[PDB]
DNA sequence: CTCGTGCCTGGTGTCTTGAATCC
RNA sequence: CCCGGUGUCUUGGGUG
DNA sequence: GGATTACACCCAAGACACCAGGCACGAG
């Protein structure tokens, strides 16, 4: 339970929208912006 | 200054004003690299040269 | 909640107070004590909190030497031990102190 | 010899089972009232004890000698997660689950709680109920300055000064034993009681600044 | 009102993919039309 | 009264007496809104001091609570928390005054009300457009799909129009393709699609001569016929009640080992709630939805015959508009589950103790009035930790730019749909909008067509009790629906009130 | 074409979960468990419609 | 003088179940 | 005695 | 299962709950 908790912080640290599961959530309730989400989308790095 | 800005200045040829926008009149900013690394791993104390 | 330093035991402090402690109120006798006494017998610190069902047949009331007590609640680790003087007058009764603390 | 008391093939069955974090002394509770009120009717609850340890969070481990007991066990438990998560533990991990686990004195500990938590404290003396001790710490004074405190509104780490005191704001009692507003001052260093339970004494990392002082 | 609302971002996302597809095409001065892997597209520019 | 009681019980052993803690909700009364000073002092407030110091217009809400204690051996007005008050309603302390004082109190008499005021900011509820409960619609399916028609209905109760669930009955088979054209159902809390013959012997009328006789009214056309003959032959080794039922409780797969015994048990509760919840909850009412599903597959038929269209979801009689009303109550619900949940795990801590607990001290007004506080302010419909799978800005700040403005922004509707996806359909005018939302005043861009206005001479309904209509329709001459055959009544009519098929009449032009 | 499942029931006898498997042969309307463990054998019939919950059901039956 | 009881603050923290069509 | 800057994430309505 | 719904500007209104510990106040 432990290690696949660290693989787990590990995984939504880099990308937070890995289908079929739940997404880490901030303790105000909102997703984490993880790396991937900074990149993608008409106001990340790339686009915006 | 849009995606669809800069693909008007592609049209005119400017490719001149279309580099100086987006550097010199922006967010310009100077690194160093390694010639055999290629990475921005330099450590570069400028006063002590 | 106080956990008994001699037979581990978990129950409000004031029933330390008012019947003694129910496994070892014979040797100990909390009940005709005062709160300092049964303040140095039992503590307010305990971790482990172990439901004994079965203590005559139960594999982990006999690892936790808790067998041959009643059923309750009882802590696998108390925190400090009994005061020297305590433990030289159980001995006297021929009861043996094994620490719970670890 | 506790070595005579291990588990063997014989001993009922362990199973661990997941439940609502922070609530796993409150499961084990619930199923000792169950077993208690069923016991001596002609559905009694077929478990021999469970229990709780600290170190694993949100794990309740059960004593028995069928699976449908420790279904029994949980059933209408609104701490317990409903999903058939209920683990084997071998024989041979028994004693392992039931593990029950320093401060001398001249050795050094960082306080956690009050205007001195996180400092280095020498532990001078130990309380002889064992309750608390004695610690030797570097005071944070203002010597009344703005009277008529907090962790985070405290003042800076400095030895008493006692003709600081005398000047500013004092009583004394030995050779260079000062009681200052009802605390005790020995040559610059406050001798206060902390529970034991409210200092740190494993893993401690001395910091810069320590090991210039200390 | 609605087409007008509507269909205006259909005909956006139509112009985006056309010059992301054509935005490295150049003339080069062997008369050739080439993209930027030196590809020829056209032989002659426009055929004239 | 929707959750009348909270209930514990707890045997002892030590003489076995079983304390029920019992705690029972009464009358409610309200106050008149009033401002409670850090002092400790309080007065009436009115409407300009919320606008200039920032405070909520709200009205303290006290309820009544009972406490019993049944032993087996075998009172004071608590307050749940502050109600923000419509400016200009029946609970507003500007309703009176009247036009002396209203000037005295700095309060335009232009102002006509219909909006809260939440840290003093204005706020006004946007009517939310939803498709009507208890009704069934037949709409077409697209080309590759196994399925060509379905019918659908949202189930709805009537006291406080709220959800339950949502039923569905598909027809499988495409055009010479699907071999087979049987029709299965779907229920709520059961996996995998359900073949109609099956649940129909689940409620009690095995009978297949008696199955087609609820569905069909006309046994001399062949088609409507011939459509249901796969149905039958695909449930025809289902032939009793029992192995019926069993089967709906294997489909469920909740608990494996539920058993025969048992898991019959929990599918009549699967049938005898939820599926069908408006029509009736009581038990040995089973002839009712058993007539009500025939008359589905009927429906359902008749679109798949093409002697019927299929349904136009715009038609504007198949749609509501919630107001302020039917929203507060909606969200109201929920938090006062959420003020029952945590006085119920208060119990169980302060008896442990055996002390006589205040009352006061486990109602925390912070539940009630921080979410209805929170939810008009940011118009975010739901429990603060779920901003997502909720709806948005259902609550927006009043404009006040010109006094058209406020007008139009008061009597604004939003259709809850969404800027993704064009569409073809909603966003146009539809024929039965006439007189009931404007033709003309709609915004540009991306809610165009979504967000529409009532005309001048609209009007919203109330809503009645259901209960008169039916004792006036039974003084007249409605027979009930047991005495109903198709082969004696091949001509009557049948009578709906709020989408329940309750009596048919034979001579309607009177009636 | 018969069907063989792995299921997440748990055997009746043995008490190991997760280790009964659904042999459905539809061309003879026969079902079959059987355990991977101690590898118990159940038969049953079944119909167009059943499913491992179907037989696994019946199987709970056999035994009370 | 000493014990019972309410308020402020910091470390910690998660779950009763409840929009459509192109490749 | 030069230099000297302050916000991030969402919701609702507009403009073209 | 995922992939997407043209580009630019402005306005206003909201941001973290629960339990253990100490400290201060009141009563005997
Ligand atoms: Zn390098
Ligand atoms: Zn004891
Ligand atoms: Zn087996």
């Amino acid at each position: 339970e432990v290690e696949q908790l660290l693989q787990f912080h590990v995984a939504t640290y880099m990308d937070n929208d890995i289908a079929g599961q739940p997404q880490a959530l901030q303790k105000s309730g909102r997703p984490v912006k993880a790396i991937r989400a900074r990149l993608k989308g008409k106001e990340g790095r790339l686009r915006g | 200054f849009g995606e669809m800005e800069r693909d008007c200045m592609i049209a005119h040829g400017a490719a001149g004003f279309l580099k100086e926008r987006l550097m010199e009149a922006s967010d310009a900013f100077r690194v160093h690299v390694c010639g055999i690394c290629g990475l921005m791993s330099v450590i570069a104390n400028l006063k002590k040269n | 909640e106080r956990a008994c330093m001699l037979c581990g035991i978990v129950l409000p402090g004031r029933v330390f107070m008012q019947n003694g402690c129910p496994n070892c109120d014979s040797v100990l006798n909390l009940r005709d004590s005062d709160q300092a006494t049964v303040n140095e017998c039992t503590s307010s610190s305990f971790e482990g909190l172990v439901a004994v069902g079965d203590n005559e047949h139960s594999w982990v009331a006999k690892w936790l030497r808790v067998d041959r007590f009643q059923p309750g609640l009882y802590a696998v680790r108390v925190d400090g031990r009994l005061p020297s003087d305590i433990v030289a007058a159980l001995e006297q009764y021929g009861v043996y102190y094994r620490p719970r603390d670890g | 010899p506790q070595r005579l008391l291990i588990p063997t093939v014989d001993d009922p069955g362990i199973w661990g089972v997941k439940v609502r974090l922070g609530k796993e002394k409150d499961v084990v509770r619930q199923i000792l009232k169950k077993k208690l009120a069923r016991e001596g009717t002609k559905n009694p609850l077929e478990i021999y004890s469970a229990f709780q340890r600290d170190s694993f969070k949100g794990h309740v481990y059960i004593e028995a000698r069928k699976a449908e007991a420790i279904n029994d066990a949980l059933k209408g438990n609104v701490n317990v997660f409903s999903n058939n998560s209920k683990f084997l533990v071998g024989i041979v991990e028994y004693k392992d689950l039931l593990r029950p686990v320093k401060l001398t004195r001249g050795s050094y500990v960082r306080v956690k709680n009050g205007k001195f938590k996180g400092d280095l404290a020498q532990v001078d003396e130990v309380l002889e109920n064992g309750l608390e001790a004695r610690l030797k710490l570097v005071p944070r004074l203002d010597y009344g300055k703005d009277l008529s405190y907090t962790s985070k509104f405290r003042p800076a780490q400095r030895l008493f000064s006692e003709a600081e005191a005398r000047v500013h704001e004092i009583r004394r009692d030995r050779d260079g034993f000062v009681t200052y507003g009802g605390e005790e001052y020995y040559e610059g260093f406050l001798y206060k009681t902390f529970r034991l339970q409210n200092l740190i004494v494993n893993s401690i990392n001395p910091t810069l600044n320590e090991l210039s002082l200390f | 009102l609605i087409d007008t609302a509507v269909k205006t971002a259909e005909t956006g996302y139509i112009q985006r993919r056309l010059v992301k597809a054509l935005e490295d095409i150049m003339v080069h001065y062997d008369g050739t039309t080439r993209n930027s892997l030196g590809d020829i597209i056209q032989f002659l520019y426009g055929e004239d | 009264w929707e959750e009348p009681r909270l209930i514990l019980d707890q045997p002892a052993q030590h003489d076995n007496i079983n304390k029920r803690y019992e705690i029972r909700f009464g009358k409610i009364y309200l106050s008149r809104p009033t401002m409670t000073e850090a002092d400790g002092t309080t007065h009436a407030m009115f409407p300009q001091e919320a606008r200039l110091r920032n405070l909520t217009y709200s009205s303290p809400v006290y309820l009544d609570m009972e406490k019993s204690m049944f032993t087996s051996i075998d009172g004071n007005k608590v307050h749940i928390g502050k109600v923000p008050i419509m400016l200009r309603s029946k609970f507003c302390s500007l309703r009176t005054l009247d036009e002396v004082d209203l000037y005295k109190m700095k309060e335009c008499p232009y102002d006509m009300g219909g909006y809260f005021v939440i840290n003093g900011s204005e706020k006004v509820l946007i009517a939310q457009e939803r498709s009507a409960a208890n009704i069934v619609q037949v709409f077409k399916k697209a080309a590759p799909s196994p399925i060509s028609h379905v019918a659908e209905i949202r189930s709805a109760l009537e006291k406080g129009s709220r959800l339950i669930s949502t039923m569905q009955i598909k027809l499988y088979g495409r055009e010479d393709k699907g071999t087979g054209r049987t029709i299965k159902a779907t229920l709520p809390y059961v996996k995998q699609d359900i073949p109609i013959v099956i649940v129909f012997r689940a409620l009690g009328v095995v009978p297949d001569g008696e199955i087609l006789q609820h569905i069909c009214y006309d046994e001399n056309d062949w088609q409507m016929l011939e459509m249901l003959k796969p149905c039958i032959e695909e449930g025809f080794v289902i032939q009793d009640k029992e192995v019926a039922l069993d089967f709906i409780g294997r489909r469920g797969s909740a608990a494996l080992g539920i058993r025969r015994e048992k898991r019959i048990q929990y599918a009549k509760d699967i049938l005898q709630k939820e599926l069908l919840p408006h029509i009736t909850q009581e038990e040995g009412f089973e002839t009712r939805k058993t007539f009500f599903l025939g008359y589905m597959v009927n429906r359902l038929l008749l679109c798949a015959l093409e002697r019927k269209d299929q349904d136009d979801r715009d038609h504007f009689g198949k749609k509501r508009l919630d107001l302020a009303g039917p929203l507060l109550a909606n969200l109201f619900r929920i938090l006062f589950r959420k003020l029952t949940r945590e006085i119920y795990r208060y119990m169980q801590r302060c008896i442990e103790t055996d002390r006589d607990f205040n009352l006061n001290l486990a109602v925390k007004s912070t539940t009630i009035t921080s979410g209805l506080k929170y939810s008009l302010a940011t118009g975010n419909w739901g429990e603060q930790k779920k901003a997502m799978s909720s709806r948005a800005g259902v609550s927006q700040v009043l404009n006040r730019y010109t006094y058209s403005s406020t007008l139009s922004h008061l009597r604004r509707t939003n259709t809850p749909i969404g800027r993704d996806g064009k569409l073809a359909k909603p966003r146009q005018l539809h024929n039965t909008h006439w007189g009931l939302v404007c033709p003309a005043e709609t915004p540009e861009g991306q809610a165009c067509g979504l967000v529409k206005n009532l005309s001048l001479l609209s009007g919203i309904s109330i809503g009645s009790p259901s209960e008169p209509i039916i004792n006036f329709l039974e003084e007249w001459g409605m027979e009930p629906l047991e005495d109903y055959d198709p082969a004696q009544h091949t001509k009557s009519t049948r009578i709906f009130v709020n989408g329940v098929w309750t009596g048919i009449h034979r001579d309607p032009s009177m009636l | 074409i018969k069907q063989k499942l792995e299921t997440q029931f748990t055997c009746l006898f043995c008490n190991h979960d997760n280790s009964v498997v659904c042999t459905l042969d539809k061309k003879n309307s026969i079902g079959l468990l059987e355990c991977k463990k101690c590898n118990l054998s159940f038969q049953a019939p079944i119909n167009s419609l059943s499913q491992p919950i179907d037989i696994y059901s019946d199987w709970i039956d056999a035994c009370e």
